[PDB]
RNA sequence: CGCUACUACCGAUUGGAUGGUUUAGUGAGGCCCUCGGAUCGGCCCGCCGGGGUCGGCCCACGGCCCUGGCGGAGCGCUGAGAAGACGGUCGAACUUGACUAUCUAGAGGAAGUAAAAGUCGUAACAAGGUUUCCGUAGGUGAACCUGCGGAAGGAUCAUUA
RNA sequence: GGCGGCGGCUUUGGUGACUCUAGAUAACCUCGGGCCGAUCGCAGCCCUCCGUGGCGGCGACGACCCAUUCGAACGUCUGCCCUAUCAACUUUCGAUGGUAGUCGCCGUGCCUACCAUGGUGACCACGGGUGACGGGGAAUCAGGGUUCGAUUCCGGAGAGGGAGCCUGAGAAACGGCUACCACAUCCAAGGAAGGCAGCAGGCGCGCAAAUUACCCACUCCCGACCCGGGGAGGUAGUGACGAAAAAUAACAAUACAGGACUCUUUCGAGGCCCUGUAAUUGGAAUGAGUCCACUUUAAAUCCUUUAACGAGGAUCCAUUGGAGGGCAAGUCUGGUCGCAGCAGCCGCGGUAAUUCCAGCUCCAAUAGCGUAUAUUAAAGUUGCUGCAGUUAAAAAGCUCGUAGUUGGAUCUUGAGGGCCCGCCCCUCGGCGCCCCCUCGAUGUGUCCCGCGGGGCCCGAAGCGUUUACUUUGAAAAAAUUAGAGUGUUCAAAGCAGGCCCGAGCCGCCUGGAUACCGCAGCUAGGAAUAAUGGAAUAGGACCGCGGUUCUAUUUUGUUGGUUUU
RNA sequence: UACCUGGUUGAUCCUGCCAGUAGCAUAUGCUUGUCUCAAAGAUUAAGCCAUGCAUGUCUAAGUACGCACGGCCGGUACAGUGAAACUGCGAAUGGCUCAUUAAAUCAGUUAUGGUUCCUUUGGUCGCUCGCUCCUCUCCUACUUGGAUAACUGUGGUAAUUC
């Protein structure tokens, strides 16, 4: 019925110092595309300007505060903004890395079995990692403060626990097939 | 060629107070012709299995209504979609469970189990007081429950405690200032409180200055104005939500409460 | 002015095609109303089947009456009522021309643009060999020439006791 | 008390508003031609009493006659695209008004009888043009603005085009009919039978559009009705419309090539971050798959669940565009030699081609990318904000001069607390007054006073000339969109959701916010600002009253008479 | 994202359009692995439409005389069930499509005290208030009359939902 575009479209084509300005958070974060900058890129427009609107409200506004306190939760339930600032002036300087470290992805590299950035978006496409209960297989998650807290080995990698699917089964056919002769 | 009139009713379209959802069925329930006019009315298919949720298809809730469990205003419904209007109670026959259909300050149906003492009795402000061929006064509310013989001292916008065992009117409470009304409609639905003010004007748009128990003074005409019996005096039970009026900033400090406070 | 394409123009052909009207014509077609009586029952009476009564208390069958049958009878005089049909009513519509619009053929006319290296003269640019240009008016193969009044956008912001 | 005096009781539902309800009398009629059961199921009774008459529920259906619901259709206000190389229009045909009636569900020139000459326009009427369904809403733009609305909604309009009838509450029904007009069928030649702009599907047209699918289960719908039926719809298919998530392998080890570093005078060595590249892989994986299985739902289907399998490599191996500039990245390599081509534009190619054509290398985005066309911005090149008009486009030959659009000045409202308030130069409330049930003197009634209703007249208020304006609210389809609750595993999104108890918790529980409403109106605050009012050869306030006079009706018990206040 | 970039020329400053530049939404070029969503005969033919199908329906309650089915259980009419059939209602709506119409639709606001409405919600159902009782003789109330479907067969029909 209805659906959007999650990333942007600047409306300069050849812009190669942004071009390449793009290519280090690909490289900083471990993106896919441009398009993963530009889906931050996407979001991160509209965060300025409804911090830009509700600013230029009037104060004691309940569209000001109901809806403000909210945006001041919601940038802080997932950890992204701090609520020790908390107010629309500062909303007005955050930036695409605030989320990119709050990706799942960063957090992989940061916490736990990744050793790079092209290790730690493995680690959530190859769904060796449950956040929850969860097998979560999307890279850009961007997770909350409590997500941190139980990212672990997935029960579906066979390594560092969990049921064996055909891998280290594999693993151990390249020591029980790939020398057990056969 | 509208060659007659829609003998079909779909979804979206439909009203938001009933609380239905978006295009996941394509169809609305359609309540039918009766006492009140239709967007007042409240299909019982909604109430059963959308509110209690006591069934999940329609062939079971038409044999629910050939169980005949269900008793609006005191009298034996086999209506799936009945247009049952304000104040008007549902006596679940089987699980003894007396309902009447009163708006909340949120702006939904309140599912309001008042006691069955209540449930003898409903208050309809009046629709018109007649005198009817060979000299017969009347009053006939807004459920059109066409009553023979009135009080000799009503006048408009009376409410009578409306015998929903019988009709054949019983007592009245008389349109007096300062009466609890929950108000109902625009801006101001599901507010009670007391009147406190009346506005008139020759020919039409009178508005009623309703101040109510919040404090929130407000003119809203009189259509907006059910008068549901004496002033800081219910003869029901309030519904959820306050029925009066809620702030939204306070209305998340009341939607985080009882969401994993319970069991 | 030569090569030469594009384009509208215009155009005989009272070209053609399509659509919209419009005069009046015809009026379908049902509706209203006028009917109509194809026809179907009731009442009728003749006769018996029953009942009753006044052949008869044998008041009984039957006469008679009621009714059952039945047909005739006046088909009386009704109840129903068909097709048809009356005149209107709206009016499909079509006709007749008029009428317009659209589309297009259209010989060709006549041009511009394009199209360039084909040709004259040298318009005009330096004051461009007659400085420019307006209006207008003629002229001149043409660039244009001239007159009349302009103008400076000229080559003059400058001529005196 | 057969009355003459004098007094006393002295009596009608609603609307802002109808000649409203209601009343009555005189009736009226409706015929085949208003009405109050010749019915049907379920089931208990009483019988001076034996099989009937008395009779009661259940509900069937029906109608009298109305409320209702559904509304409908007509009438109010505000609102539409382009055109003056459209300036006046409208009736001979009623155009417009009245009266009168006809008719129609009814208002109505609806309609005519009849009368009137109306009615209306430069504020662009009248007319013509628009794929003009309209709007809810949609895309884009800082704002200002600009494009869309056949399109999951609302309302309208037609089912080939008209016309005419029908049915029913509702239909000129094209999943009726009748005929016509343009199409389509059988025909045995008489006749008979037909209109997908329903689902599909088909062709047709095109640049351009999927099942001649399945199910009445979900959704609803109609019924005599739980039952059923439904191409409504659901379901999948079709389906780079488009959107969402985001793979095609990491990872080290190795080595180098180093950047810190440490040693070293540096060198150099040690030294990792490594990342490319090497030979590799090493464990370590993963669906992309395949696949038991659970699942799924109308049945499914996919999804997710998966036992299990499915990567060391040139792999399970991305593309589409660009490098002459603009415009990122080839002053590459070759060929070509103003050729072939390329090049939106600016431009290469005429031989040592950075424009070709290729190779290679690079860049760009990326399961997309590119093109075409369309439109929005950029564009302050339509300039409302916010264009330019001496010489680049653009002041008329000049002037008056209407519409047009603009316009000079000018009238009054201290305290409380460290601003806030009312002030200054009758209908309510209500200080008073009398009446009345009277309140404290007094308990049909006074003198503290209407406070209760008032009545009147005040501070107050209809006030006095009003609006524009602003402000207040109401009203202001839903969707949309803004945006809250909400972990859709992120997300497109949805309206959600969350628990305890073993699973007897026989449950408990959050929710599903708020924003928006052209106008016109409404509302009520403001009264600046902009218009706006009056006393002019005198008018306004005061029962100043006066004399006249019309008439309205209460009491004189009543009526009647006249008479007055 | 409130932008510009290239192009007049000997060079320059302008005006000024050109062309680059992003959005878009179909048409399409080429290419495409998962998984979630899905517009789609509007443009062009409101074209013709083949075919498939798109509104049916019985309640304990209209009529059971199904040739049915099932039973002794039958009589006053009796069947359990019940095709049909007649009767009751929808069939007008739905879907589809926007050709059309320029104050017209439509939209917002109003009003029908001008108008009609199945259905449903509620009242209304003894009576002629007795013809100053036909309604006590009008004596049909324990109930009326005839008249059709299904049923049957005769059938005709190139053909027909004849």
């Amino acid at each position: 019925w209805v659906c959007r575009k999650t990333y942007v479209t600047p409306r300069r084509p050849f812009e190669k110092s942004r071009l390449d300005q793009e290519l280090k958070l690909i490289g900083e974060y471990g993106l896919r595309n441009k398009r993963e900058v530009w889906r931050v890129k996407f979001t991160l427009a509209k965060i300025r300007k409804a911090a830009r609107e509700l600013l230029t409200l009037d104060e004691k506004d309940p569209r000001r505060l109901f809806e403000g306190n909210a945006l001041l939760r919601r940038l802080v339930r997932i950890g992204v903004l701090d609520e020790g600032k908390m107010k629309l002036d500062y909303i007005l300087g955050l930036k695409i890395e605030d989320f990119l470290e709050r990706r799942l992805q960063t957090q992989v590299f940061k916490l736990g079995l990744a050793k790079s950035i092209h290790h730690a978006r493995v680690l959530i496409r190859q769904r060796h990692i449950r956040v929850r209960k969860q097998v979560v297989n999307i890279p850009s998650f961007i997770v909350r403060l409590d997500s941190q807290k139980h990212i672990d080995f997935s029960l579906r990698s066979p390594y560092g626990g969990g049921r064996p699917g055909r891998v280290k089964r594999k693993n151990a056919k390249k020591g029980q097939g790939g020398a057990g002769a056969g | 060629m509208a060659r007659g009139p829609k003998k079909h009713l779909k979804r979206v379209a439909a009203p938001k107070h009933w609380m239905l959802d978006k295009l996941t069925s394509v169809f609305a329930p359609r309540p039918s012709t009766g006492p009140h006019k239709l967007r007042e009315c409240l299909p019982l298919i909604i109430f059963l299995r959308n509110k209690l949720k006591y069934a999940l298809t329609g062939d079971e809730v038409k044999k629910i209504c050939m169980q005949r469990f269900i008793k609006i205003d005191g009298k034996v419904r086999a209506d799936i979609t009945y247009p049952a209007g304000f104040m008007d109670v549902i006596s679940i026959d089987k699980t003894g469970e007396n309902f009447r259909l009163i708006y909340d300050t949120k702006g939904r149906f309140a599912v309001h189990r008042i006691t069955p003492e209540e449930a003898k009795y409903k208050l309809c402000k009046v629709r018109k007081i007649f005198v009817g061929t060979k000299g017969i006064p009347h009053l006939v509310t807004h459920d059109a429950r066409t009553i023979r013989y009135p009080d000799p001292l009503i006048k408009m916008n009376d409410t009578i405690q409306i015998d929903l065992e019988t009709g054949k009117i019983t007592d009245f409470i008389k349109f007096d200032t300062g009466n609890l009304c929950m108000v109902t409609g625009g801006a101001n639905l599901g507010r009670i409180g007391v009147i406190t003010n009346r506005e008139r004007h020759p020919g039409s748009f009178d508005v009623v200055h309703v101040k109510d128990a919040n404090g929130n003074s407000f003119a809203t005409r009189l259509s907006n104005i059910f008068v549901i019996g004496k002033g800081n005096k219910p003869w029901i039970s309030l519904p959820r939500g306050k029925g009066i009026r809620l702030t939204i900033a306070e209305e998340r400090d009341k939607r985080l409460a009882a969401k994993q406070s319970s069991g």
